[PDB]
RNA sequence: AACGAGGAAUUCCUAGUAAGCGCAAGUCAUCAGCUUGCGUUGAUUACGUCCCUGCCCUUUGUACACAC
């Protein structure tokens, strides 16, 4: 990610590896990425690699790879969390438009 | 200051301002009626028009004096 | 989802979502993760 | 009250230790024991020695077993020699002076290989503890250190500036590039122990633990794994016992020597590339009278060594070393475990030994027990006994510490001296009696069958008439001098065995122990039974009785020493001591004090009245297995399992605050180095980048990113309510730099956005009444990266949540069973889902 | 003849508190070389901070949301 801070989402060939990953390698990466969505100073990297698998697979395939819709399931209400929270940020952030207007105003 | 101790300059709030005003007016007066024919009315009259006059010949406005001098010292 | 103990032994997973496999640890790390869970374990 | 000091060791002169020779046969070192020597071969004469000055008895000294030498490898061109010592210190030493210049103390555990370039003084480490250091002897500091094994070190190649090769004790051999100053390659070498590193520029070979060695080919090419090691060969059939040693030589027909553990060693040459084409072509003719290809590729390093020769030496070996000459000989010195130095010679013509056997030469067993010692004597405090059960009853004088005459009587157990004729008697672990003269031949009168078993103890009365005989045949025998050979008299046949007896030296009590716990105390002129001291759970090892038949001291296999009163038979005084047991203990001649020697290599001094060890003595690291006094003189000769004979004689700020000093230095190094951009550009001299920057080289934003982000979440509203204004200003101009590096600022996106936010809430009245134009446009910069950053961090989260639910929603209207009726498909769903338990108050 | 409100050092002190002023009792231990009660006039200065000398404490969110 640091790196590729500078339509992909990682280096490109890095996202082939894993548009070519297998389905057990596929369980064992959202099992270490719903792991590191926990808490949420690493909510990032888990986020980006769970974009690059849903753009770079079959989603019915992905659907139906045994025992991965718990997975799934215990992913979405932490991505929720982050997503209020981030959301909560960006409102916080208008105060900047908050003092420019009324530095302007002064000016 | 670990062994070198020295003054520094602090400014002083309002509560404290008056309560010094008050302690030096009186400590004047009755240091000045320690042992004299005055006593403490006439010392302490004598003290308190001298200081409003701010004239400079009184207890409380050399103290004063001295502490602004010292803070102007070293600050 | 709470995170708990990785159902292998091969890992050690601590509780703020981070896993590390018992061979790619050094091993001064190795033994202070085996302080720590002394501690804890110990208390509880 | 004296105090005793060491002043000697003796038949120390090669042990434990790895021997390095010098060229003039030339002179050779060895270690002794925490000690060095250095001799010439052919004479075999000590030259010298090197310690530090203070020895184990001076009060000064510490309470510890003196840590033994155990490696040393020396510089000529220099000419130093750098050895190492089992608590993991490396001390160098002058040869001239023979004074230490200098020390190290780095590791933790003992040293295994020391290997240096006096080139540019590069000193290498190996320990028992798996990390290799780096020195440079004229900075006298440690360079560095390498650490990625996990057994310990067996053996390392340097080459040059560049690399090391590295074996460990578990069986992975390591390249280790010294450049970026770590590990490249790793290769899994034998399955268990590696012993063995020798490096000819070509090939590299290997031992393994079971007589399997093996051939690399060794490069400099940069592929990952490829290029750089590679796997030609096994060869074998050295022995069974696993090698230790291998070293390379030439003139150029080359040789290399494998050192095992057992009593043997190997040498062998190796050929030219025309010997390789002749056993080529031969073997392509038997080929012939593909997958034959393949035969002759795996067959390969039999093809290309040869096996020289051995040397079938005697018992066992420590170390080695080769010598060679005219293209007609080679040699080895050759240290073994017991104490002989030997050299060995072998003449060769390029083609063969042409010899049935190697030659020995030189060997160096003159001055040492080259066995253990089983027993001391002392004689009249001009003479020394020593006797070993290679029966080498080696006779010393103390003032030259050198021997006078040597004999051999099998396994003895017990020596003792005659003053009258000087004369002294041994005793074996067979019942045979051996009376040898000094000047004359040993065996003047040698007894056998004195009794079925082995003997044990063995005295002779104040006068030197008679000799007492205890022996595990349960029997005591009492012996007499006729004029000069010896008569049995009599014999008390006890129930069991004996293992320790003394007698008065004003002769009237007799003391005999037994195999119980149990010593037996009769009166001399007439075997009366007087006494039976009782109580040690296990049995006695050792007795003495007083100078004046006052108290006996007994000491036994229990670690405690009990003085006995002699009159009534008492018990005075019990005495734990000596961790692990006590082989024996003496009285000094003239008073009630005694001297202790255990098991576990510690020498107790006691005073009798008051009962407590005045005086520890640590002088060495083996079993100590016996001690003797001297008759007046004080001094002591203790002996022990180590082959070694020892002589005592008798003489800040605030969190916030360092925000702020952080933003200082921080905005101050940015501002001048934009000032300076501003001049190169206008020009179309760098101002000097700070000290704290450079030193841990850190750019300025990730110096203060990194105070912010020491402070901790309790502290970190206080600290930004404690800048003033102007410093507030500074941190919107971090901020604004932060936003030009983008990976920063994702990575630490909710700090920097939290503390922002804040400090903006917090300074807003001074804020807004600030005007300048560069305020409004970092405004407008911070504000829109912010937008930007979190709006495409967002984004992902949004994508991430609509399509892991759409990807369940779907799962379900393909997998999970449906229903129609209402109440009947709530009971299916009140059933399936989480229930999760909790606890209520009620 | 000794004395004109008591040196260096240390101790004690936050509201009917410090300090003054007298009256009364004498209670199975203690108390008359005195001890406990009872009223009467009645303030100056802090009421903050862990910077100093110390003194403890926790370093396993665990209890259940939300946040951190």
């Amino acid at each position: 990610l640091g790196e590729s801070r500078s339509e992909v989402i990682f280096n490109e060939e890095l996202d082939q590896a894993i548009s070519i990953l297998n389905d057990e390698q596929l369980i064992l990466l959202m099992k270490r990425c719903r792991d590191w969505n926990t808490n949420a100073k690493t909510h990032t990297i888990a986020q980006r690699t769970i974009r690059c698998i849903l753009m770079h697979h079959n989603i019915a395939k992905l659907s139906e790879i045994p025992g991965m819709v718990k997975i799934v399931d215990a992913i979405i209400p932490y991505t929720q969390r982050h997503f209020t929270r981030v959301d909560n940020l960006v409102e916080q952030s208008y105060i900047l438009d908050y003092a420019l207007v009324e530095m302007d105003k002064l000016f | 200051g670990g062994g070198a101790a020295r003054r520094q300059a602090v400014d002083v709030s309002p509560l404290r301002r008056v309560n010094q005003a008050i302690a030096l007016l009186t400590i004047g007066a009755r240091e000045a009626a320690f042992r004299n024919i005055k006593t403490i009315a006439e010392t302490l009259a004598e003290e308190l028009i001298n200081a409003a006059k701010g004239s400079s010949t009184s207890y409380a406005i050399k103290k004063k004096d001295e502490l602004e001098r010292v803070a102007k010292s070293n600050r | 989802y709470n995170v708990g103990k990785a159902e292998k032994d091969g890992e050690i997973r601590l509780k703020n979502g981070v896993a590390m496999s018992k061979e790619e640890l050094t091993r001064e790390d190795k033994n202070r993760l085996r302080r720590a869970l002394k501690r804890k374990r110990s208390k509880a | 009250y004296q105090r005793f000091e060491q002043a000697a060791a003796f038949g120390v002169i090669a042990s434990n230790a790895n021997c390095v020779w010098i060229p003039a046969p030339g002179q050779l070192i060895t270690s002794a024991l925490e000690d060095v020597n250095i001799w010439d071969i052919k004479t075999g004469d000590l030259v010298s020695k090197l310690s530090d000055g203070l020895p184990p008895g001076a009060s000064d000294a510490r309470g510890a077993k003196p840590a033994e030498c155990t490696y040393l490898e020396a510089h000529k061109d220099t000419d130093l020699l750098a050895v190492g010592y089992a608590d993991g210190v490396i001390k160098v030493w002058d040869l001239m002076s023979k004074t230490v210049l200098l020390n190290f103390n780095g590791h933790k555990a003992a040293i295994t290989l020391l290997q240096f370039d006096g080139t540019g003084t590069r000193l290498i480490s190996g320990s028992k503890d798996s990390n290799i250091i780096v020195w440079d002897l004229v900075g006298e500091v440690g360079l560095y250190k390498l650490r990625s094994h996990k057994d310990s070190i067996t053996g390392f190649w340097c080459q040059g500036e560049d690399w090391l090769i590295s074996t460990s004790k578990d069986g992975m051999i390591k390249l280790w590039d010294l450049k970026t100053h770590q590990c490249i390659e790793t290769h899994i070498a034998h399955t268990g122990e590696c012993w063995g590193l020798a490096v000819k520029d070509d090939l590299l070979i290997t031992t393994g633990t079971d007589s399997q060695v093996k051939i690399w080919k060794l490069d400099i090419e940069n592929d990952k794994m490829g290029g750089k090691l590679t796997e030609m060969g096994i060869f074998e059939k050295q022995s069974k016992q696993r090698g230790l040693k291998i070293e390379f030589i030439t003139n150029k027909t080359s040789f290399f020597y494998i050192q095992n553990a057992d009593k043997t060693i190997e040498t062998f040459r190796i050929r030219k590339e025309e010997e390789i084409a002749r056993g080529l072509k031969k073997r392509e003719k038997r080929l012939k009278e593909e997958e034959i290809a393949k035969s002759i590729k795996e067959s390969y390093s039999s093809f290309i060594l040869h096996p020289f020769q051995t040397i079938r030496s005697l018992y066992k070996i420590k170390s080695a070393s080769w010598t060679t000459v005219s293209s007609s000989k080679l040699e080895l010195v050759l240290t073994t475990s017991s104490n002989t130095i030997e050299y060995y010679s072998i003449p060769y013509e390029k083609r063969d030994p042409t010899s049935p056997a190697p030659l020995k030469t030189h060997t160096i067993e003159l001055q040492g027990q080259r066995t253990d010692v089983r027993s001391i004597d002392i004689s009249d405090d001009n003479k020394l006994l020593a006797t070993a059960s290679n029966g080498s009853l080696k006779i010393w004088n103390i003032k030259t510490h050198k021997c006078i005459r040597t004999f051999e009587c099998g396994y003895a157990l017990t020596c003792k001296f005659l003053p009258g004729g000087l004369l002294v008697i041994l005793g074996t672990r067979n019942g045979e009696l051996q009376l040898f003269d000094l000047a004359s031949s040993s065996l003047l009168d040698t007894i056998e069958d004195a009794h079925d078993a082995a003997i044990w103890s063995l005295d002779l009365t104040s006068d030197g008439k008679r000799l007492v005989t205890g022996s595990a045949d349960k029997t005591v025998k009492f012996w007499d001098f006729k004029v000069l050979k010896l008569h049995h008299d009599t014999t008390l046949e006890l129930t069991d065995d004996i293992l320790c007896v003394r007698v008065s030296p004003d002769d009237r009590y007799l003391a005999i122990s037994l195999l119980d716990n149990t010593v037996k105390v009769f009166f001399l002129d007439s075997m009366k039974f007087y006494l039976s001291l009782y109580g040690h759970k296990l049995p006695v090892l050792s007795i003495d009785i007083s100078f004046d038949s006052k108290m006996i001291i007994t000491s036994s296999a229990d670690k405690n020493i009990k003085i006995w009163g002699l009159d009534f038979g008492d018990c005075h005084k019990s005495l734990f001591a000596h961790q692990d047991s006590i082989m024996n203990v003496k009285f000094l001649p003239q008073s009630h004090n005694f001297f202790s020697c255990s098991k576990d290599a510690v020498v107790k001094y006691w005073d009798g009245e008051k009962f407590e060890c005045i005086q520890k003595l640590y002088a060495h690291q083996s079993e100590v297995w016996a001690l003797a006094v001297a008759t007046d003189g004080g001094f002591v000769v203790s002996s022990s399992h180590d082959h070694s004979i020892r002589i005592w004689e008798e003489t800040s700020l605030k969190a916030g605050e360092r925000l702020m000093e952080a933003l200082d230095l921080g905005i101050a190094e940015i501002e001048g180095l934009e000032a300076y951009n501003r001049d190169m550009k206008l020009w179309q001299i760098k101002p000097q980048g700070n000290a704290v920057l450079i030193a841990v080289n850190k750019t300025p934003e990730q110096y203060i990113m990194d105070t912010l982000l020491r402070i901790r979440m309790s502290q970190l509203e206080d600290a930004l309510m404690v800048m003033p204004f102007s410093y507030v200003l500074k941190f919107l101009k971090f901020i604004d730099t932060v936003m030009q590096n983008k990976t920063l600022l994702h990575s630490h996106l909710p700090l920097i956005c939290k503390n922002l936010f804040f400090i903006i809430k917090f300074n807003h009245k001074e804020l807004v009444s600030q005007k300048n134009e560069e305020l409004k446009l970092q405004i407008n910069r911070v504000k829109t990266e912010l937008r930007s950053a979190l709006k495409s961090t967002e984004d992902d989260l949004g994508f991430n949540v609509q399509g892991l639910k759409f990807v369940k929603q779907q799962w379900n209207l393909r997998h999970n069973y449906e229903f129609v009726d209402e109440y009947d498909q709530q009971e299916k769903e009140s059933n399936s889902a989480r229930k999760r338990v909790f606890g209520t108050v009620i």
